[PDB]
């Protein structure tokens, strides 16, 4: 999370009413790995 | 379900288990006599292994439903029978059969386990709430089945202990009549008690002769940093004790102690 | 959609219960038979007698198999040229035209195919998959040796460059090809053939058209060469891939959670295949080695006993002042392999060379401290014996022994323990078939030797030398001192957490590049946990750390593990023995990795930049050695 | 920071070395030196530097301390739970 | 598509425009709103796929009245028209019509559901996985037979007694049946019995043909040799240029030395003073706790030296040695290290004024058994313990040196006469490092190595006395995974010429056809032929051969190059191919075994007989 | 499995007519295994 500086006109980062609700079902992932072995592309 | 809600197919008074558990509150209602019975063991031991499997827990209160007398041993004609030479409650309602232990002994077994912890017997008898749970739930009572409940709940009380709590020591013959002590360790002069009796406040120690008992006095010594409290009562029960520390304005509780009526032999 | 299709049973379209479907068949679809097979390929007969006419079922085919094999038969493609000269399969099999369109019920059961009516939907038969699969084997069969001397010539000289690109003139390629090809090959047969089939596999050989005059690419895989290329900046991308995915298959094979539990686990989950250990029994101390027992020293009484084998031949043997033995209780089955090579036991009153040593085992519920005058033996056997062999020494005026394996199983169901008291132990010495005087053979026993054991159970775990059934993984944290861990069973708990967390560090060695005290995504988990602690109260005086010391503290704690994996059990480790911190980078491994975004770390990237520049220069002189020394008319 | 028991092999060579007469102690008020009689904080069992109040091995030989470092105690050690080595050290 | 779907909120839209754009929810499909998410299509595959593999156990499910509906994912997708993408801009970029979408509150019903019917179906699989695995119910090639009346009378026989089968056993008959099409019922109602399984495809690709090794099986191996080699990354190793520590090391492995038994000209990391001072003298060193301890030093004492070593970790054991003398006995001693620190260098050392700054950093005590000589006693198993982590230390000034120690000591003052041992080096010494980042050559730290000079460069001394983080033992790990790739993917004999081999050979040729100093000779191709094939075999049985001295052929650098280059471009240009004498051994092998399930089966048959026939 | 009876039935387990012939065109796969990479699933 961005640190040392608040700005308010839409997010506020040191603002009030903000979640941070960790869970299993939500999890966190981005595009790690892909599929481009040689045979399958062609 | 939403939180937590654990479901566990073993008998508890088994080893190998308890370490692994989680919990800080632990309750144990009308299981104890039952299951001490059907392994044909005396109370003591059954509740000697009960709190052996217990010491190993990180629990913090302890809620058990025991089979012990609080008052003279009287039977109760056709919901309740004592036998005294072979301690052994019967109830004749349900055909069936259990047995008890004494007050002295199951004290001495939890202080021995837990060398500083305070063990109160929670009063129930001349208390009306617990009818919440029954005319709002659309049930039906009378008057005469609660005495009833009363009475039997004078022979099968709730014994609470707080792990770590407050030692405190009885000295004489808790009698209606006698005179009996009180040793409180851990307080300094300027420390007050006060105890209850019946939502009533019973004696206190900033008025000593405002009291509302026959004969209170208490004296503090320094070197051993102790309060000795010595009464003589009139009305048998079960009375608490509380203190207060300085100027706090939350008062931290002690345990609680029975007084009990003197003897029944009458002759002609 | 997979499985089966199904059919009404003939009702007027109202199917309104799965007792209304039957499973279809070929004879409710007549173009899914033998008989209706185009037959392009010539494998079914044309002889009307040889031809079957039965009943077959119907099972529905997917996409990915529809592409896969479809794939398969262009895979047969690179070498047509080559299949046209052998007359081998000269119409492409073309799967699609062996599919069957219905509209019908999908699924694998009634009552799941009832609810779910798709239209357009592929089938087959059994049959007709079976014979496609057979036709694409045996033309890939034909092609063996094809292949294998196309691969010989495209491997002969360098035909790939890292990066960039370079050049030679082809008449010096085949003069060089010429003379070193072998004899055997096909190429050298059947040239031009493969000179189309390396212009197809390869983009760089380009042939020029003599009666036109135009020379072009001609590979028919450069998106796949793309997706393999190296960017002037960055690695392939599919190199990034594969090793993220491999991180990834390591981490899950770790089981991190197993290794991070606060509750008991039981021994089988916990385990995995363990290997032999080494000992010298004689050497070990006794109050560390809590598996051994040993009589009182300074005992000044020594007594003989006999004891008999499985055989009934009867032995003598005896006991003195030092004789150890080995508990066999609470150990889990175990097997030992004793090893006297390079040891004397030489002396004026006794010499080893044609006497026997053997395995004896004891059962008596007196402990063996307390042993004396052979009226407490109890019950014993002989298990196994062996004779001895003496060879000259290097020292001069000595000899020593010859090899020997002498092997014990121990397997604690055969035995009865029916009565707790009872104690079993195990001991290894000489014994003769005449009684050995105490002043000819002084030595307490045999131990003096090295020790294998190998444990025989894969489900059975110790602690310490005595076996447990559950473990707490975050109680192992910081509890070892280095000489318990010499001491322990091969079947130790310590050995099963030290291997699996092997895997942990490697898959972070093999994810990260950081250099000397620089912070890392894989340390950070130390550090948030080292300030948290610091800041709390317990016992004793604190120490405030800026943010600079910690990130070094936490860099060099993670460097210390990934080094040598056997710190975390290590006890007064500096900073790994608490078990805060391994629990925080266990769990913190798996976030980090899983949230890449196909990337790598900057040192890796330049140096690798840097190897492919220098790898295509290489080539190039290589290259221009061989135009040089085949000159081109 | 949290902290675990010592071994056994520890505490043999502990006592060996205490009816000896060479035990290093530990107090706040006067050091590494013995010369003066006080409450023990630390103790070398071993080769281990252990704390006195709840007997967990707090470091090692291979560094030095100047004081208890900060750790997790549950403090339900007291002192006369190990005086007898105490006395054993002075007397001897 | 992916991401997330978006609505315009303006009449206004660009490729690359501000606003414009706000995310849907399930208020604009037709309380609590939810937002949306686009699903693909290997969701909607995968997850069917999951759906059907409960489906196989239909009848045991109905049985049991558990899972009366089926999941059926394709209900749960809502199809519309949008802007789809992870962000603004690429959702301003694309516009497609019937995507599906869900809320992440229907998906999490439909996983739980799904994983709930697969934990009440655990024992079922467990035990038709037993049922199926008690006698062969598969054969490698063709077909064997056997009777079903024998075998349902064996599984009877020798099934659990908590077997759920002998409750279900037409519901476990059908399942069967489903899952292996071997195992046909007949109907009774009809009298037709034929195929009945569901698994048809798979069935194909695992099979063997007539001559050939199954599709799936080659498919697997080239793919496993694909990813050895990418692990082994071969750019690295095959570098000309120098290559940053933390990216050539890989996690390292400890060591065993005996310091005394080395000689000092091949180890560099080992000082001794010399023999001819010929007196010995006596410190007294004070510990971290204050405590006094006295060491003597004389000459041939040996220390090692801590200066360029990376973060490493020492463990020492005396066990087995004696060091009894005349005067001295080793029961009841103690044996400690000592870490010294001075501006005056070892070799000069002849007073207590040279001695710098000491420390006693560990200690131990030691005991004595009697041993299998005669009147002879060895000290007991000791792990002596030190961890050198340089940046605790002072290293700020650079005219320190740092040395290390180990040796008796005693609160007494040690008589030079009654012991003239040096030090007790001559034990089993354990290294390991502690730094995977950091790596040494001969004895020294790097900052960067060369991959391209390593090779060919080590005696086989000079590769003993190597400390575990020496840059030889990463270059033969990271080769080791290339020879195993190879030999997975070979199977030439001997010397007979493979796409493997060819490259060393071809480097060969160009380097003997080139003009350089010495006696100039000529080979045909044959001869390279066979060299070349047994450089690569030497190397396979052998990895640590590139780096060994005067190697035959694998010492050069461009032999190297070649085939690690080679490598790669051999195994990337294969077509779901296999070797000819592989081929023909699995095709026997195979035979061999489907004789032997034949066998077991007629045994099988010849016991629990079957009924006669009727009539 | 084992022995039963029924009054009608479909098949039947112990009787006459099944056929038990394991065949290597044949083989037995339920569903070993599923691709539910991170990267793949979005």
């Amino acid at each position: 999370m961005g640190n040392a500086s608040s700005i308010v006109q839409t997010i506020n980062v040191t603002g009030d009413g903000n979640v941070f609700k960790p869970s299993a079902e939500t999890s966190s992932t981005a595009v790690p790995s892909l599929s481009l072995s040689p045979g399958m592309l062609n | 379900w939403n939180v937590r809600t654990t479901f566990l197919e073993l008998d508890y008074l088994s080893d190998g288990w308890i370490t692994g558990v989680r919990g800080d509150i632990v309750t144990c209602m009308l299981s104890l006599g039952a299951a001490a019975a059907g392994k044909s063991m005396t109370f003591d031991a059954a509740f000697q292994q009960l709190i052996k499997v217990l010491s190993k827990s990180t629990a913090n209160v302890v809620l058990v439903q025991v089979n012990c007398p609080t008052d003279v041993v009287r039977s109760i004609k056709g919901y309740l029978e004592i036998d005294s030479t072979n301690k052994r409650y019967r109830f004749p309602k349900f055909g069936r059969d259990e047995p008890y232990s004494d007050m002295d002994a199951l004290e001495k077994i939890c202080r021995t386990a837990w060398p500083n912890c305070s063990i109160t017997w929670v009063p129930l008898s001349y208390d009306l709430r617990w009818t919440r749970l029954a005319l709002l739930e659309s049930t039906t009572l009378s008057s005469a089945s609660i005495r009833i409940a009363e009475l039997m709940y004078k022979y099968m009380p709730i014994m609470r202990i707080d792990i770590h709590g407050l030692p405190m020591e009885k000295r004489g013959n808790f009698i209606v009549g006698q005179n009996c002590s009180l040793v409180i360790p851990g307080f300094n002069a300027q420390d007050v008690f006060n105890c209850y009796f019946n939502s009533a406040l019973a004696f206190s120690t900033e008025d000593v002769n405002a009291a509302m008992i026959p004969q209170v006095s208490a004296q503090f010594d320094a070197t051993k940093g102790e309060w000795t409290l010595d009464m003589v009562f009139s009305d048998a029960g079960i009375y608490t004790m509380q203190a207060l520390v300085g100027s706090n304005a939350n008062p931290v509780s002690l345990g609680s102690f029975v007084v009990d009526s003197p003897d029944v032999d009458i002759t002609d | 959609p997979g499985g089966v299709p199904w059919i009404a049973v003939g009702d007027e379209t109202s199917v309104t219960s799965p007792g209304a479907l039957r499973r279809m068949t070929s004879k409710d679809i007549p173009e899914t038979a033998i008989i209706n097979t185009d037959n392009s390929s010539g494998a079914v007969p044309s002889e009307s007698a040889l031809v079957p006419y039965i009943d077959e079922p119907l099972v529905v085919v997917t996409e990915h198999a529809i592409t896969n094999f479809t794939k398969a038969e262009m895979a047969l493609e690179f070498n047509r040229e080559f299949l046209d000269k052998m007359r081998v399969l000269s119409v492409s099999p073309k799967y699609s035209d062996l599919l069957t369109y219905v509209d019908c019920y999908v699924g694998v059961s009634a009552r799941q195919a009832l609810n779910n009516f798709q239209k357009q939907v592929p089938v087959i038969t059994p049959t007709r998959q079976t014979m496609y699969v057979d036709s694409i084997q045996a033309a890939l069969k034909a092609l063996e040796k094809w292949e294998i001397d196309l691969r010989v010539a495209q491997t002969l000289l360098p035909t790939n460059v890292p990066i960039g690109e370079v050049s030679c003139p082809m008449q010096s390629v085949v003069k060089l090809l010429d003379d070193q090809l072998p004899d055997d090959s096909l190429i050298r047969r059947y040239p031009k053939e493969a000179a189309v089939a390396l212009a197809k596999r390869n983009g760089g050989i380009q042939w020029m058209d003599v009666s036109e005059g135009t020379v072009m690419n001609e590979a028919v895989n450069a998106v796949a060469a793309s997706a393999l290329a190296p960017s002037a900046s960055a690695p392939p991308l599919e190199e990034k891939s594969k090793l993220t995915e491999q991180a990834m298959d390591l981490v899950t094979a770790a089981e991190p959670e197993i290794i991070a539990s606060l509750a008991p686990v039981p021994a089988p989950v916990f385990a995995i295949p363990p290997k032999p250990a080494d000992y010298n029994v004689r050497t070990l101390r006794i109050d560390e080695a809590t598996w051994l027992r040993m009589i009182p020293k300074s005992m000044n009484t020594p007594f003989q006993i006999q004891v008999t084998d499985n055989t009934g031949t009867n032995w003598h043997l005896n006991l003195r002042g030092g004789t150890r033995v080995v508990n066999l209780d609470q150990i889990a089955p175990m097997r030992f392999v004793l090893d006297l090579g390079g040891k004397s036991y030489k002396e004026t009153s006794w010499d080893p060379n044609g006497k026997k040593v053997g395995f004896i085992v004891f059962q008596s519920k007196i402990p063996f401290e307390l042993w004396t005058a052979a009226s407490q033996i109890g019950q014993a056997t002989v298990v196994n014996y062996v004779q001895l062999y003496a060879e000259d020494s290097s020292f001069t005026a000595q000899s020593i022994i010859a090899t020997t394996s002498l092997a014990y199983n121990y397997e604690p169901e055969q035995l009865n323990k029916t009565d707790p008291e009872m104690n079993y132990y195990l001991l290894a010495t000489f014994i003769d078939s005449a009684a050995i005087t105490p002043t000819n053979m002084t030595q307490p026993d045999v131990w003096d030797a090295l020790l294998t054991m190998s444990p025989l159970s894969a489900g059975e775990v110790t602690v310490k030398g005595a076996v447990v059934s559950e473990v707490v993984p975050a109680d192992l944290i910081g509890s070892y001192t280095p000489e318990s861990l010499n001491a322990s069973l091969p079947n130790d708990a310590a050995r099963c957490m030290i291997d699996r967390a092997s895997k942990i560090a490697e898959a972070i060695k093999i994810d990260d590049d950081a250099g000397p005290d620089e912070y890392s995504p894989n340390s950070v988990p130390i550090q948030g946990q080292l300030a948290i602690s610091q800041l709390e109260t317990g016992y004793g005086v604190r120490i405030f750390n800026p943010k600079g010391i910690l990130s070094k503290i936490a860099s060099r704690a993670m460097q210390a593990f990934i080094g040598d994996p056997s710190t975390i059990i290590t006890q007064a480790a500096p900073v790994l023995s608490d078990k805060n911190n391994w629990i925080a980078l266990a769990q913190g491994v798996k976030t980090s990795l899983r949230t890449k975004s196909l990337s790598a770390g900057v040192k890796t990237a330049v140096s690798k930049l840097s190897s492919s520049e220098s790898i295509q220069n290489w080539t190039q002189g290589f290259l221009d050695k061989v135009s040089a020394h085949f000159p081109a008319p | 920071m949290e902290v675990c028991l010592p071994n056994g092999h520890q505490v043999v060579d502990l006592i060996n070395n205490a009816f000896e007469g060479r035990v290093s102690i530990y107090s706040a008020q006067e050091g590494w030196d013995k010369t003066i009689s006080a409450q023990p904080d630390m103790m070398v069992c071993g080769g281990a530097v252990v704390c006195m109040h709840c007997l967990g091995v707090v470091g090692s030989l291979q560094r030095k301390l100047k004081h208890l470092p900060h750790h997790r105690c549950n403090q339900q050690i007291r002192h006369q739970d190990y005086v007898d080595v105490q006395f054993a050290d002075r007397v001897t």
